[PDB]
């Protein structure tokens, strides 16, 4: 019961954040207007969005390259 | 202070290993080594705490020389790909090594370091933001 | 902006906004998009050459001499 | 069926109508460029989206784009 | 916890990196991109933009959760 | 005076230059990198020799030179093997205790541990234990020292330099003419009687007067060392007569059709030698030696320059309505007249027939090399027997997926359709929707009555209910057929009455006949098939159908299809033709070809599954002194191989321990790459299942970073191409998948075998 | 011969001149000195 | 009804189905100097005759691939037209639609679909909502 307990409500957790982020791509194309949010804190996020993604990117390769390379070492 | 590491010399799990361990290149001077120097766990093999005040220095020699390898790999391909923007066919330069260019790279990119420190104290190591390519919004 | 003419492209949707082209020629006609600028770096298509409004332009370089 | 347009940075370089497998395009006498000509879909009924149009577009960016739409017989390319 | 707890830790870490990279960036570039500046007129959910400018499978803002699916489950 | 030698002096200079231009031989690529494209587009582009020009006379001389350098590399290659036979290896000791050495070519450094893998393979010797047959080759052909295989790796050195020299001759210096490379009757005529008529004579006479008498003095129980050099049993004639009577009365017998005293040294007997578990060498002898008679004949079978022979065009010409069978008069009135204009022009034509029967060359040699082990202790070797029946079985099904991509190929590019009016390739191709949808419906019956049945067991076993399954025990399905073939072929040798009087023993154990045993292990026993042999059997026909519905529907709608009209102007290889028409994606030839390699892989998967399952469940196994066999696997096969959880648990599950358990051992690099190919397996994943869309925008914000560090590169990077992303897909999920099972194969069968 | 000399600095063959020599590098500091280990480097043998 | 006499034809599968007796047609109609080979839009090679030729095509994309890529780039043939015939005999020439080929400019023809800006001025689907409207039908 434990093990099906806590495998359950962390898989519906995983799925609720997809659906979190999924959710927030359809607001930037149908109810994101640039004209009322002009210079407010929602429109700087999209100013800097690659600098965002590439630093995503950059913790994602870190990570990526040095816990499988150390488990490969191991 | 943490005590559940302990110095592997004095870990009889460590010991074990020690004596069950092949007579080769590879076990007879590492297990001396690993001995006297590293911390054993209870399963008797090396751990690697980022707790102790002591044996610093052991944390900061391999952080410090990969970052000065990686600055200096970093540092000569920045130059060199800078100093191929002025030609007329960068692109040929990027695919036919340009030996005398990449020469000059390598023996600048030593002191990477300070290098990079005028680079951006004099504001040439960043492009400004609206000389950028970027996407619509 | 004349022929040899430096310049940045302001246009949002092209894929060289912000970069910097070299200009070509300007039509003296009432076209729209009268002044045709060149650029080093080939977009998705592999056009390196593009049509664009004065306005969509902004002087960086006068030509030489 | 599928909407194809034509905004004004077209050049009338004609090549999107040469590339169209359905006869969706044609040339159309225009003051806005050299060429003297723009694109126009009079018979976007017969447009499958298969979007020939827009690879053949030299425009940056596309002078001439295609909205999938709504599916027909004709527009799924079916010949059955 | 010991040393094997430490790496899957970091192995968490990177799953929720990834995922998190791929879900913020088909959000921020849901409106558009320079492989598409026009997305916001296509919609949330579409197959593509053609085989032109080098070929836009998976473009869609739709597509970037299609694939964080994969990072989540994972 | 027709067949004539016409060549070109010096038609391309000898000069570095255009090493230095990358991309030089396509018109595009000549202009130098823009994209990162560029560089994958070179490689890609690099051996189409017919995009680099139209000339087809210059395009054969390159098929002509390049041909030479692959030669070279095999001989390279050929040169290795035994040099490191005669250097790095235990052959001398497996020689004299071949029942008792593991053979070993392969010694590691000591650097890293890696000296871990030098495994202790018996006598006195440390290495990778080989799976090769490379030392069960060399016995048989009467190697017995280091020397000779070290006088060998020379011989594969000067060869592959003289390979070498013959393409930069042949291009650089003395090119062929078209009309040179068109010459289908002399290039019959020279590679029937020339190529595999003398090569079988001189194997012959190489068995004949060396492997023969090395082997029986080695049968014989005499050491090395007293053996004597094999030129010694050609200049002392007394020496073969002690061995073969026959050999003391000279060539007399063989010039006055005297053969039948020939016959101590040129046996009829079948069977196996029980000394070695090997064929026969005196049947081999005079099997080559007939091989080599037929392939000489055959190689007067065409007109050159004399009048005598046959024609290629005439016979093409005559096959039609109504000169056939009147039953096979449906190819029309024009039949295969047309034909002969593809082997004028089309080397891909060509290529696609010839992988084709490599394909079919190599799994022969699959099937008929573990039924009938012609090489001395080489069906006790069991790890040497099962990798070189699995990696034969591969090799084929890569030959005969590039047969039907090259096929693909002739269509888009070769083909014309004026040359075919109303022939057989025209007819076929307009009934091609005749043939794909009578293979789809056959597809989903094989799939339904041999999947399904599988899914079928494993409810019933599940429920509790094994009365009801598809078992020797429940409802039974016996492959009478094949069972009726074994009866037949053992009762023709004397073990539909002996139509065979001359075999002594069975052609073929594994059909009946009795049981052979070299080292107390069997070498061939009968193979009994009952209703799990029907039901694999089946298996593999499903998966075989299919692969070919994948392949031969994009060979068939090559040039188009109802949805895209115009495929052919589109070319053979690309992505789609956008999402229109509800979405056209991998209608290409080339997507069958992609999506045909996966299916070769599932459906070779089970082959060699089945072989390795079924060999050490009712054949490999050690014998008691009192004949009682006991199996590697003690008869799983034929309760557990009826459902997939038993082939999950027993077969899996079970035969991965020794992988999977290798570690602080010999066999550790078996598990570290029993991992290697799970990881690209997974690996290969994000290629198939994503799209370039979201690569290129992703590569777009890294771009930005380093625009931002002043530190973009001038080649723009650009994500892989559609066609690019498929082709890294499924070359890493082949390359995973394989070497998982090679992993598989090799760890346990060194362990146990 | 200077077409050479320009074809021994192609990308290609300078990465594969460099990976080589960093392996060499590597695979040397392996047999001179096995077993090295964060904590361990630049210390004395016991 | 249509002139023209069929090319010489074994018969095949890709040619017309039911789609062609309920809903509708189409027929490709063309002049050649000679008896000459060409290839069927679905697979097969056909023998087009001296005369007029008329060809029945399931689909328009067949005709202008057969008319486009094989009779004017391969057999300088120009005169092709196409027909869409509905299942009630009523027969429409649909290529070339004013008797010119779409790609050459012909005064007389409007302007069909056409927006008077830049593809980057389309409006926010945000401003639009709920109005029915798309951001490229804009005006
Ligand atoms: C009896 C004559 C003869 C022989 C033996 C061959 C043999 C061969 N030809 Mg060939 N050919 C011949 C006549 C002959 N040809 C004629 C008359 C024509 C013109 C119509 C051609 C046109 C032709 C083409 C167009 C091509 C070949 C190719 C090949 C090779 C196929 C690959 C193979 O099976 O590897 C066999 C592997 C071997 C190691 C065989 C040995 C190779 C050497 C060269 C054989 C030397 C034999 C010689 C008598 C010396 C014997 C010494 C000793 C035994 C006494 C093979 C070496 C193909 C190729 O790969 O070209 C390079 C190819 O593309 N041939
Ligand atoms: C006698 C055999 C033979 C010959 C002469 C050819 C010749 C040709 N083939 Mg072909 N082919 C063959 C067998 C053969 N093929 C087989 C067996 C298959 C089935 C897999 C194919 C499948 C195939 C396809 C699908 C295509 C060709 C194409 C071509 C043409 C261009 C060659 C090319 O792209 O360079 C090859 C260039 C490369 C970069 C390939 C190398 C990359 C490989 C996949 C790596 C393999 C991994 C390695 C073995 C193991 C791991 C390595 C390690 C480092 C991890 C050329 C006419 C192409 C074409 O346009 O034809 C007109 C094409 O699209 N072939
Ligand atoms: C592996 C992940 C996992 C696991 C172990 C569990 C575990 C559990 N879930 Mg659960 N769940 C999960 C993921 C998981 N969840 C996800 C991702 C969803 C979203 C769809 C749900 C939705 C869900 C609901 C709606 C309910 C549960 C319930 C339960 C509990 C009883 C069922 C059981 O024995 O376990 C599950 C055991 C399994 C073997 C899971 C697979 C079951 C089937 C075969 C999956 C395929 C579904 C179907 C066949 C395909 C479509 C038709 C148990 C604590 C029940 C509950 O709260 O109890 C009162 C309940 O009503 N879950
Ligand atoms: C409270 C939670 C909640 C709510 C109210 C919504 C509401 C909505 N979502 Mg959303 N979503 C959620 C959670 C939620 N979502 C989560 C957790 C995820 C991550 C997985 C998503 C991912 C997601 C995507 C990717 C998309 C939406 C879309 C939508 C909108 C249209 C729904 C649709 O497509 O028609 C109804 C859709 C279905 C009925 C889907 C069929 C069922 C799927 C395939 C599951 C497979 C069934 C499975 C085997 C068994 C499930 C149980 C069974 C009883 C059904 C709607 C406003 C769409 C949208 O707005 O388009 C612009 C869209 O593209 N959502
Ligand atoms: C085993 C499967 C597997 C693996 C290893 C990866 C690995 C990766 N994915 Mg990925 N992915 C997969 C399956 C997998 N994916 C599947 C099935 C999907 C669903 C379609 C996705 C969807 C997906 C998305 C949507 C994204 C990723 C991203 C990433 C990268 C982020 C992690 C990282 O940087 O780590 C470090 C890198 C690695 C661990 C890769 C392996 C590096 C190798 C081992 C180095 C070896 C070098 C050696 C010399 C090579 C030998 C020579 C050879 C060339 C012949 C990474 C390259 C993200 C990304 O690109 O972020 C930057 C991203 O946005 N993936
Ligand atoms: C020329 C050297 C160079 C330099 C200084 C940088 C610098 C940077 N890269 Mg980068 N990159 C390079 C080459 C380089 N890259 C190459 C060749 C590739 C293709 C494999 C990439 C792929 C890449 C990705 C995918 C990402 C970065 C990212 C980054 C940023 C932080 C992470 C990092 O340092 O990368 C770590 C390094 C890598 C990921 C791989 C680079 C390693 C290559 C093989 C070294 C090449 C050295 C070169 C040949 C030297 C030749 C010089 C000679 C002629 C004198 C930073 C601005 C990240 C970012 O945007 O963060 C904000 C990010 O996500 N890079
Ligand atoms: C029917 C052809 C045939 C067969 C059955 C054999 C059989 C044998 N050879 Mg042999 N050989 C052959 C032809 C053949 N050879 C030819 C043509 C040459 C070169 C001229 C040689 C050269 C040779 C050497 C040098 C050696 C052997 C050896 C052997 C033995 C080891 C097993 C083996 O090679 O795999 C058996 C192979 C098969 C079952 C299949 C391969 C046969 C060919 C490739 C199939 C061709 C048919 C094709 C698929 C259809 C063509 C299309 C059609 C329209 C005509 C075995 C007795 C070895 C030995 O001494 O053993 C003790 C050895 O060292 N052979
Ligand atoms: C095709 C290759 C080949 C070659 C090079 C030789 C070469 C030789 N054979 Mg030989 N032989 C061959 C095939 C071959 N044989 C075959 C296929 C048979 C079976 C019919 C024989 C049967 C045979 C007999 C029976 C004898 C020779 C003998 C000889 C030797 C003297 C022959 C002479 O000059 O007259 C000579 C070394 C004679 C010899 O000196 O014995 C060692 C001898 O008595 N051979
Ligand atoms: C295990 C996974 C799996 C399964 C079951 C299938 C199944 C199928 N594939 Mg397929 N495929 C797969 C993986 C799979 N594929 C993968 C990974 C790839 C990538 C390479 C492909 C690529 C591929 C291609 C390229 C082609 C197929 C084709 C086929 C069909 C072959 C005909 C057949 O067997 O009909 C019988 C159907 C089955 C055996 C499916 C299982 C049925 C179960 C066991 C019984 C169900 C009982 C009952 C009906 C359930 C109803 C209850 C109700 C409540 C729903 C069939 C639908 C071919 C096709 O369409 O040919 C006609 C074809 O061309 N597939
Ligand atoms: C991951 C991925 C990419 C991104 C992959 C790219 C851009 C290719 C990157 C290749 C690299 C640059 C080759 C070199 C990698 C080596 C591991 C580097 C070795 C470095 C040494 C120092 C060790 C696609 O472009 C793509 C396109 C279409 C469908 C699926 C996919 C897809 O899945
Ligand atoms: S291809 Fe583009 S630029 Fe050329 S005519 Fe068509 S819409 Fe205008
Ligand atoms: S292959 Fe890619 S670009 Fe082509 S139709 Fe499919 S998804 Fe769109």
């Amino acid at each position: 019961t434990q093990a099906a307990l806590y495998t359950h409500h962390q898989y519906i957790a995983g799925f609720l954040m997809v659906g979190a982020f999924s959710h927030a791509g359809i607001f930037w194309i149908r109810d994101y207007d640039p004209e009322q949010n002009k210079g407010n804190v929602l429109d700087r996020m999209l100013r800097h969005k690659e600098a965002i993604i590439s630093h995503l990117s950059w913790v994602s390769l870190f990570l990526g390259f040095h816990t499988l390379g150390l488990y490969v070492h191991n | 202070a943490n005590s559940t590491l302990v110095p592997c010399s004095k870990s009889p799990a460590f010991q074990a290993r020690m004596k069950n361990a092949p007579d080769t290149y590879y076990f007879n001077k590492p297990f001396k080594a690993y001995a006297k120097y590293e911390l054993c766990g209870t399963d008797g093999l090396p751990h690697l705490p980022l707790d102790r005040l002591d044996r610093a220095t052991d944390v900061l020699v391999p952080i410090g020389l990969f970052l000065y390898v990686a600055g200096f790999i970093g540092w000569s391909g920045r130059s060199y790909l800078r100093a191929t923007k002025s030609a007329s066919d960068p692109e040929m330069k990027e695919i036919f090594i340009d030996l005398p260019l990449a020469l000059q790279s390598i023996s600048k990119a030593v002191l990477w370091p300070l290098l990079a420190l005028q680079e951006f104290l004099s504001g040439d190591l960043t492009a400004r933001d609206e000389e950028i390519p970027i996407s619509p919004r | 902006v004349e022929r040899g003419s430096k310049v940045r492209i302001l246009r949002r949707e092209s894929y060289w906004y912000q970069d910097v082209g070299l200009v070509a020629s300007v039509d003296k006609s009432g076209i729209k998009y009268p002044v045709i600028v060149r650029f080093d770096k080939v977009n998705y298509a592999g056009v390196n050459t593009n049509n664009f409004a004065d306005f969509e332009l902004l002087e960086i370089e006068k030509p030489k001499a | 069926s599928h909407t194809v347009k034509i905004y004004d940075t077209c050049i009338g370089c004609t090549q999107c109508v040469r590339a169209c497998p359905t006869d969706v395009l044609e040339m159309v006498p225009w003051d806005g460029c050299k060429a003297a000509q723009i694109a126009s879909s009079p018979r976007t009924e017969d447009c499958v989206g298969c979007k020939r149009c827009e690879t053949a577009c030299p425009t940056d960016f596309l002078s001439i784009r295609v909205y999938l739409g709504a599916e027909t017989t004709r527009s799924m390319g079916l010949a059955y | 916890i010991g040393p094997g707890d430490f790496y899957v830790h970091h192995a968490i870490a990177l799953g929720l990196h990834v995922t998190t990279l791929v879900l913020v960036k088909g959000a921020l570039d849901a409106r558009g991109s320079k492989l598409m500046p026009d997305k916001k007129d296509f919609g949330y959910a579409f197959p593509c933009d053609g085989p032109g400018r080098g070929g836009t499978c998976d473009i869609s803002a739709w597509d970037a959760s299609y694939l964080a699916v994969f990072w989540m489950l994972n | 005076q027709k067949v004539r030698v016409v060549v070109d002096n010096d038609p391309v200079p000898t000069s570095p230059e255009l090493w230095a231009k990358p991309g030089h031989f396509d018109r595009t690529l000549a202009r130098g990198p823009k994209t990162t494209t560029w560089i994958w587009n070179l490689h890609a582009n690099a051996h189409d020799f017919d995009t680099h020009t139209s000339d087809l006379e210059d395009i054969s001389r390159k098929i002509f030179a390049a041909h030479f350098g692959h030669l070279a590399v095999i001989f390279i290659w050929l040169s290795g093997m035994y040099f490191h036979g005669a250097k790095f290896s235990n052959f001398e000791a497996w020689m004299a205790n071949p029942t008792g050495v593991k053979p070993s070519a392969q010694v590691v450094w000591s650097l890293v541990g890696q000296d871990i893998l030098n495994a202790d393979v018996g006598g006195g010797f440390h290495g990778i234990q080989i799976t090769s047959g490379l030392f069960q080759l060399w016995r048989a052909a009467g190697i017995t020292n280091t020397f000779q295989l070290y006088c060998t790796a020379i011989g594969g050195l000067v060869m592959a330099a003289i390979m070498l020299f013959a393409g930069w001759f042949h291009y650089h210096k003395r090119a062929p003419k078209l009309e040179w490379f068109q010459n289908w009757e002399a290039m019959m005529n020279h590679h029937l009687a020339g190529l595999l008529g003398l090569g079988c004579l001189g194997w012959a006479g190489h068995q004949i007067h060396v492997a023969l008498p090395v082997n029986k003095l080695l049968d014989a129980g005499v050491a090395i060392k007293d053996i004597p050099l094999p030129h010694e049993f050609i200049l002392n004639t007394s020496l073969m007569a002690e061995l073969y009577p026959s050999f003391a009365k000279g060539l007399v017998p063989f010039f006055t059709l005297q053969w039948g005293q020939y016959a101590d040294f040129l046996t009829f007997k079948g069977g196996l030698n029980p000394v070695t578990g090997g064929l026969w060498l005196s049947d081999t002898a005079h099997h080559h030696l007939a091989l080599a008679v037929l392939f000489i004949v055959a190689g007067h079978f065409y007109r050159t320059n004399w009048g005598i022979g046959h024609s290629f065009k005439e016979m093409l010409d005559d096959a039609k309505s109504p000169n056939m069978l009147p039953f096979l008069n449906f190819i029309g009135p024009v039949g295969h007249e047309g034909l002969d204009k593809i082997f004028e022009t089309s080397w891909h034509a060509n290529l696609s027939i010839h992988l084709v029967q490599f394909g079919t060359a190599s799994l022969l040699v699959a099937h008929h090399m573990y039924a009938m082990p012609p090489y001395p202790y080489l069906a006790t070797d069991y790890a040497t027997a099962l990798s070189l029946f699995t990696h034969h079985v591969w090799i084929a099904g890569f030959c005969i997926v590039g047969g039907a991509a090259h096929a693909a190929i002739f269509m888009v590019r070769d083909y014309d359709p004026a040359h075919h009016v109303n022939n057989i390739l025209d007819r076929t191709l307009r009934h091609r929707d005749v043939i794909i949808s009578h293979l789809a419906w056959v597809c989903q019956f094989l799939g339904f009555h041999s999947f399904a049945m599988y899914c079928h067991n494993d409810t019933m076993r599940a429920f509790g209910r094994p009365q009801d399954m598809f078992s020797d025990t429940g409802i039974q399905l016996q492959p009478i057929f094949a069972q009726w073939i074994q009866h037949i072929h053992t009762a023709a040798v004397g073990a539909l009455g002996t139509t065979a009087p001359g075999i002594g023993a069975p052609v073929s154990y594994a059909w009946g006949g009795g049981m052979v045993a070299v080292g107390g292990k069997v070498a061939m026993m009968p193979i009994a098939l009952g209703t799990a042999d029907f039901l694999i059997h089946h298996i593999h026909a499903f998966t075989i159908h299919v692969t070919v519905l994948v392949l031969f529907k994009g060979v068939l709608f090559a040039r188009g299809s109802r949805l895209v009209p115009d495929k052919a102007n589109l070319g053979f290889r690309f992505p789609c033709d956008g999402p229109g028409r509800g979405g056209t994606c991998q209608v290409s030839a080339w997507d069958h070809v992609f999506l045909g390699l996966f299916w070769m892989y599932n459906s070779l998967s089970m082959v060699v599954f089945h072989f390795s399952w079924k060999m050490q469940s009712d054949v490999w196994g050690t014998v008691d002194s009192d004949g009682i066999v006991t199996h590697l696997t003690g008869g799983n096969f034929a309760t557990s191989s009826i459902t997939n959880n038993g082939w999950l648990r027993d077969f899996l599950w079970a035969q991965s321990a020794q992988v999977i358990q290798s570690y602080n051992s010999s066999l550790s690099a078996y598990g570290l790459m029993f991992l290697a190919g799970h990881f690209i397996f997974g690996f290969s994943l994000m290629f198939l299942f994503s799209g370039r869309g979201y690569w290129q925008e992703l590569i777009e914000s890294i771009v930005w970073a380093h625009n931002k560090l002043k530190v973009a590169p001038a080649i723009q990077p650009r994500a892989l191409s559609i066609v690019h992303g498929r082709a890294v897909g499924v070359a890493h999920y082949l390359l995973g998948g394989i070497v998982t099972t090679w992993a598989f194969f090799l760890a346990r069968m060194s362990a146990i075998g | 011969m200077q077409h050479v000399f320009k074809y021994l600095t192609l990308a290609p063959v300078m990465a594969t001149f460099t990976m080589v020599a960093l392996s060499v590098v590597l695979i040397m500091l392996q047999i001179w000195f096995p077993g090295l280990q964060y904590g361990t480097y630049f210390k004395p043998t016991p | 009804t249509l002139e023209g006499q069929t090319p010489i034809f074994g018969g095949g599968t890709g040619g017309l189905l039911t789609k062609a007796e309920r809903e509708e047609k189409y027929v490709i109609t063309w002049t050649s100097p000679k008896e000459q080979v060409f290839e069927m839009p679905t697979g097969g090679s056909a023998i087009m005759r001296q005369g007029k030729n008329k060809l029945e095509i399931a689909r328009k994309e067949y005709g202008i691939a057969l008319g486009g890529q094989q009779l004017r780039a391969k057999f300088k043939i120009n005169d092709y037209k196409i027909y869409r015939v509905y299942p009630n005999g009523e027969t429409q020439m649909i290529h070339p639609a004013d008797g010119v080929f779409p790609e050459k400019v012909n005064q007389g023809r409007p302007k069909v679909r056409y927006v008077d800006r830049n593809i980057g001025s389309n409006p926010s689907p945000a401003k639009l909502k709920f109005s029915g409207v798309q951001p490229y039908d804009a005006p």
